[PDB]
RNA sequence: GCGAUAACGAACGAGACCUUAACCUACUAAAUAGUGCUGCUAGCAUUUGCUGGUAUAGUCACUUCUUAGAGGGACUAUCGAUUUCAAGUCGAUGGAAGUUUGAGGCAAUAACAGGUCUGUGAUGCCCUUAGACGUUCUGGGCCGCACGCGCGCUACACUGACGGAGCCAGCGAGUAUAAGCCUUGGCCGAGAGGUCUGGGAAAUCUUGUGAAACUCCGUCGUGCUGGGGAUAGAGCAUUGUAAUUGUUGCUCUUCAACGAGGAAUUCCUAGUAAGCGCAAGUCAUCAGCUUGCGUUGAUUACGUCCCUGCCCUUUGUACACACCG
């Protein structure tokens, strides 16, 4: 039930110590549904990075 | 004299000199067989030069290696890099351009350290501290 | 495959090496891939090496860590712990013994077993923390496919170490024991137990 | 910050 | 505390080892000492045997490391 | 090569009225008798031609009291005089080397030797303090 | 040994001779403030491209105070420091 | 960073000004011509000037 | 082909003239062999008591053969290491000078050494002929 | 003919590099067969002093340097002429030793 | 710095600068550096080969390595992305070097009741000045021990201990009629050390400072064990006019806590951290200390202002000796 998602767009450093970031991603397979969301690593752009759950999207952090 | 061309290779502070001259298919590390370069773990390192091109490039050539300075895995990097290094200004200087420019390609493809010695050293240490960025852990 | 005749005699097995580039000219790269989509550009088994010894410069720029072989990074993630640090012939060593003992352990690929370990050690998802000055806080995010490899690597020899710690069994042997658990997803294992421990808090704070 | 005492 | 090797061999331990060493895909010195429950030194005097008896192929020698197998 | 035995090993020996592990090596046992180090226990060894690779228990009577009798009388078995523990003694000014109970014997003579005379390391001795002068205001916590 | 002895050519370019002129002045009465306008004038007028005079010390007061007198331009750090 | 300052720039482009028909897109024959022309004490600022002349002569 | 000591691995080439000359039995042994340390940095005696000696002359031997009029304090400071100094940081301290100059003086007048000019000892015209013969029947197997 | 050896010490560089060109020189025009200069390693007394005269403060430290410069020339000559020329190339900085 | 702009054009500081490290088969030379040849010479196979030794006259050659002076070389160079298309930033390509190319030295306007009169024949004043607070001689103390704290070194083992064997640096220092320097070598001695000669005022000799980690082969086998080496007993030498309240070194013996460390807290971005030693300083002796040097050599960001420190703007002031108001 996990769904992969390609990241095409490297938004900016969030979370309180900078060390999340938000991303934007797009699945591999039915190349739609783009949504923000955030990760740990270091990301580039064209990451193929895995999502335990897609139903979320993610917003500022305080 | 005869087809001579000889060179050096680089490590931390290791130099090693390599001469190579026309001959027999001769390899000695100081006088010695390279079957038995130390550490014996890293003997593949200095197999590495040999074994990619072919031993028959050897055929014309023979290599005696004089490697001072450094230390015991620095000189292993200075001996391979001598001997790719001898063995590359002898093609370029006796041998058509053609294989000059394989045999550059396919070390450079390989490894970048066997024909350009690396040029990190050692940072000085600075006072205040027991090494070059390391200091004395402060107290309140 | 001719045997070429020297002044200076080479031995048979180096000489072999001239057809293709080895593992100790022991173990081949052409064989291993990768499954797992998501790391195969963090991890670097394509350009085969002999030794794992290199002494590269990994360290300059910020993503150069992911051309390093993935062995040699097991190897000098090996070296910690203080008493251990820059005595690398003695990782490479424990590495090159590791992989003999994986492969004659359930006779399998030794590098095989190392990659499909790693694919298999890395948390998927893992909560961080976003704790306003103390208070305890947890959010769930995603882990980069990078910290996802290295994260696995320091589980992986920090489980080998603590395994190996004050035990008559060996670094190597401990080392290829958590490795081939992990490669075949036994929950047995040391960086499973964590890996699977880390997606449960994350599935427990989302 | 002493007195010096004579004894002999 | 609990680890209580075996330091002297008598014939049933022997005829034990003999029986049970060549039932497995890897003996090693720790290998030997975990499941034999002999000492490390008798461990390596038993590998130092078997190999002479034909039991044992050395598959990688090393001091700080003894990788062994079967010989059938 | 390796042997085997049967009912010879004997698991507790006793020398100089200590119990001995018997399935300890010859030079740690020995080591394990108070006055014989390793370094001692070796050449012992060595004089009594006693070979290093058998176990205490392996070890049979007769070597045990060639052992004792080494050590009972050094000086008799090509021993240097400047290998012994206890040389050129205080009263009778000979080489000596003291075993399990003579060494805390002849060392609390020693003791009350120095403090009858009341030397200032026999008072320390009596205070309990180090006596080799090391200093006492940050270490001395026990 | 032979000694010779010549005159130092830009007396307002010594800064040694105008310091054992201003010891001079102050050891004989002589006002700060016209001393080390005094020191400022005779350097730019020696053609100086810069000068700085500080005096430090106690003057008349309990409390200790110091004074630079600063004129033109003036370099502080690197190599031309040492050069010029 | 590789920020250049004001006595490059400024140096840089009243170079432009001065010897604009002279000037070319190369920068070694840049900089040797800013070595006939300016007087700099350093090779270091010499061929940093040159640099940023060479960008302005770009664009 | 003329096979050398420079072509045979250091650690069974000792092993075999350490062998040969064992057999051979010339080579005189101090009676002190099996009490002395070799370092004032050792804490212990060499756990081979019977051939240690020998393996050390050979070692002598081969390294003299390798180099040019090594000394005797300058063989003390090779083979000396590490001294296990208490809670004091580690240190280099030399090897045995009788040991070491029993040593050597017993390859002297067993044949392979002589006093060379300008110091040190050379190996001698038959101690090359010698340790060849040993690294011929070293390679064979 | 006389085998002559020139030293040349000073603790700068540019008054020592003009006497040991003006002797190679005088020595070249001169039909004397010479060997040199030969730049030998230079000495780099270093010292490292506290900057504090007192024992309070950041423990910071000078490095003061001291480099001197040797080279050495071989000459053929008479010692008449050695000597004329070391009088013609006589400098304050430049110290001149001559050995046979 | 770009840009916006009642500002325009400038100065100090930063940056530039200087020293050092990395490149030079491109010049200039080098018997205080190395090499190839050549004499003479040795061993093994005899193939003419492979390793050596020797040559301050073979009165050879050369400068790749070694040394050091004049220079050259990098300026973000070229090409892709983003950007106000600007300053810039991120990727590649070439390169020895693309983090200010790495590291340092110097470093503004004012100031602090910061530290030193225990560095000064630097100082004002006060005190003492012949039974001296001057100077010198003798012995003790600065080490003193119910305790709290800081900078560290060894360790808690097997990625290890011992025992043999392999065997690689760089920074430096070194004397004379002294008052004793670095000391090769030979001969004694288990060691420490002793004795006799010689070299070096030094790219020449110590010195290839043959350092330690490191690698190989063995014993040990999870045990407060062969980990650890305090504490303590006896002895042997060195330094000093004098070692006791141990200078230090060496031999035997004694075999302690410590089995990875609470609350808290330090340093750290590349040849860096961490290990590992070596030299110089103090120095008759003593280095668990600093100042440097080199061996092995990483993990993890390359981001943020969440904590901590500092700076700026707005703002409030009954302060200006400025909140110690």
């Amino acid at each position: 039930p996990v769904t992969l998602a390609k990241v095409i767009k490297v938004l900016g450093r969030t979370g309180s110590r900078g060390g999340v970031t938000q991303v934007r991603v797009e699945f591999l397979e039915d190349a739609s549904r783009t949504i923000v969301r955030n990760v740990k690593g270091p990301v580039r752009e064209n990451d193929i990075l895995c999502l335990m759950e897609s139903e979320r999207e993610a917003r500022r952090l305080r | 004299s005869t087809q001579s061309v000889q060179t050096f290779g680089k490590k931390k502070t290791a130099t090693a000199v390599a001469h190579v001259k026309a001959g027999k298919g001769l390899i000695k590390i100081n006088g010695s067989p390279i079957t038995l370069v130390q550490p014996e773990i890293l003997r593949f390192k200095v197999y590495e030069p040999l074994t990619l091109v072919g031993l028959d490039k050897f055929q014309g050539i023979d290599i005696r290696v004089k490697v001072t300075g450094g230390g015991h895995v620095s000189q292993v990097y200075a001996i391979r890099q001598a001997i790719a290094k001898g063995l590359v200004a002898y093609h370029q200087k006796y041998v058509d351009e053609a294989s000059k420019n394989e045999l550059k390609k396919i070390f450079a493809s390989y490894d970048k350290t066997l024909l350009v010695a690396d040029s990190r050293r050692m940072e000085p240490k600075k006072f205040g501290g027991r090494g070059a960025r390391a200091r004395f852990q402060k107290s309140y | 495959l001719q045997v070429v005749e020297l002044a200076t005699t080479i031995p048979l097995d180096v000489q072999e090496a001239q057809r293709e580039v080895k593992l100790f000219n022991k173990w081949s790269f052409e064989d291993v891939e990768v499954k797992d989509v998501s790391l195969v550009d963090y991890i670097q088994i394509r350009n085969p090496v002999f030794v794992s010894h290199t002494a590269g410069k990994y360290a300059s720029k910020r993503f150069r860590k992911a051309q390093c072989p993935i062995v040699e990074r097991l190897t000098n993630s090996l070296m910690m712990n203080g008493r251990n640090n820059g005595k690398k012939l003695k990782a490479v060593r424990i590495v090159k013994h590791a992989l003999e003992i994986i492969h004659v352990l359930t006779e399998q690929n030794p590098i095989q077993v190392v990659v499909d370990a790693i694919v298999n050690s890395g948390a998927r998802e893992d909560s961080t923390r976003i704790g306003s000055s103390g208070t305890v806080r947890r959010q769930a995010v995603d882990v980069s496919p990078l910290r996802r490899v290295n994260q696995a690597i320091a589980l992986l020899t920090i489980g080998a170490r603590e395994a190996s710690f004050r035990n008559i069994k060996t670094i190597a042997e401990c080392l290829a024991e958590e490795l081939i658990n992990a490669a075949k997803g036994s929950s047995t294992s040391y960086a499973i137990k964590k890996k699977d421990e880390l997606e449960r808090v994350a599935k427990s704070n989302r | 910050r002493k007195k010096k005492v004579y004894t002999t | 505390d609990k680890a209580q090797h075996i330091v002297i061999l008598d014939q049933e331990k022997y005829d034990r080892i003999l029986k049970d060493v060549p039932t497995y895909k890897y003996v090693s010195v720790s290998v030997l000492v975990d499941r034999l429950k002999i000492g490390g030194s008798l461990a390596r005097v038993a590998l130092r045997q078997l190999e002479e008896d034909g039991i044992i192929t050395p598959v990688l020698k090393h001091s700080k490391q003894a990788i062994y197998t079967r010989a059938q | 090569l390796v042997v085997q035995e049967q009912g010879s090993f004997q698991h507790i020996l006793r020398l100089l009225n200590t119990n001995i592990d018997g399935r300890i090596k010859i030079m740690y046992a020995l080591t394990k008798i108070r006055g014989v180090g390793r370094r001692y226990a070796n050449l012992v060894c060595k004089k009594a031609d006693v070979e290093l690779t058998k176990r205490a228990g392996e070890l049979t009577q007769e070597e045990l009291e060639r052992i004792v009798t080494i050590m009972q009388n050094p000086t008799n078995y090509k021993i240097p005089a400047w290998f012994l523990n206890r040389q050129k003694d205080q009263v009778d000014g000979k080489d000596y080397h003291v075993l399990a109970n003579n060494l805390e014997s002849k060392l609390r003579d020693d003791l009350e030797r120095l403090k009858k005379i009341r030397s200032h390391r026999g008072i320390r001795h009596f205070w309990g303090l180090k006596v080799r002068g090391q200093h006492t205001k940050t270490t001395s916590r026990g | 040994i032979a000694i010779y002895a010549e005159r130092v050519e830009e007396r307002g370019l010594s800064a040694a001779v105008q310091a054992e002129a201003l010891k001079a002045k102050l050891l004989s009465g002589l006002p700060i403030r016209r001393a080390a306008y005094g020191v400022l004038r005779f350097a730019m007028g020696a053609g100086a491209k810069g000068v700085e005079v500080v005096i430090s010390g106690k003057l008349r007061a309990a409390r200790a105070k110091s004074q630079k007198y600063a004129d033109g331009f003036m370099i502080h750090s690197g190599q031309p420091t040492r050069d010029f | 960073g590789r920020v250049r300052t004001k006595t490059v720039k400024r140096a840089s482009k009243v170079l432009i000004e001065r010897f604009y028909p002279k000037l070319t897109l190369d920068f070694e024959t840049n900089k040797r011509l800013t070595s006939e022309i300016a007087v700099i004490q350093s090779k270091r600022l010499r061929n940093k000037i040159a640099g940023y002349t060479t960008h302005l002569m770009k664009r | 082909p003329g096979v050398s000591v420079r072509d045979v691995p250091a650690q069974d080439f000792i092993n075999a003239y350490a062998q040969f000359l064992q057999r051979q039995g010339k080579l005189e042994v101090p009676g002190y062999v099996d009490i002395v340390k070799t370092s004032a940095g050792n804490d212990l005696p060499p756990q081979e008591a019977e051939t240690w000696f020998y393996k050390r002359a050979a070692s002598i031997a081969r390294h003299i053969y390798l180099r040019k009029q090594v000394g005797v304090g300058a063989l003390n400071k090779l083979y000396g290491g590490a001294k296990n100094r208490g809670f004091r940081p580690h240190k280099h301290v030399d090897a045995s000078g009788s040991i070491n100059r029993k040593c050597v003086q017993a390859l002297q007048k067993i044949g392979v050494l002589e006093i060379s000019p300008k110091g040190g000892r050379r190996i001698s015209e038959n101690g090359q002929r010698d340790l060849d013969r040993i690294a011929a029947q070293t390679l064979e197997e | 003919i006389h085998k002559i050896r020139i030293t040349l010490t000073s603790t700068k560089v540019k008054q020592l590099e003009n006497v040991s060109a003006n002797i190679i020189r005088n020595a070249a025009q001169y039909n004397i067969v010479k060997k040199g200069p030969v730049r030998m390693p230079t000495k780099v007394l270093k010292i490292t002093t506290r900057k504090t005269p007192n024992g309070e403060g950041s423990k910071t430290w000078d490095a003061y340097e001291m480099r001197i410069h040797k080279r050495v020339i071989d000459l053929q000559a008479p010692a008449s002429t050695v000597k004329r020329i070391t009088q013609i190339t006589i400098e304050p900085g430049v110290d001149v030793e001559v050995t046979i």
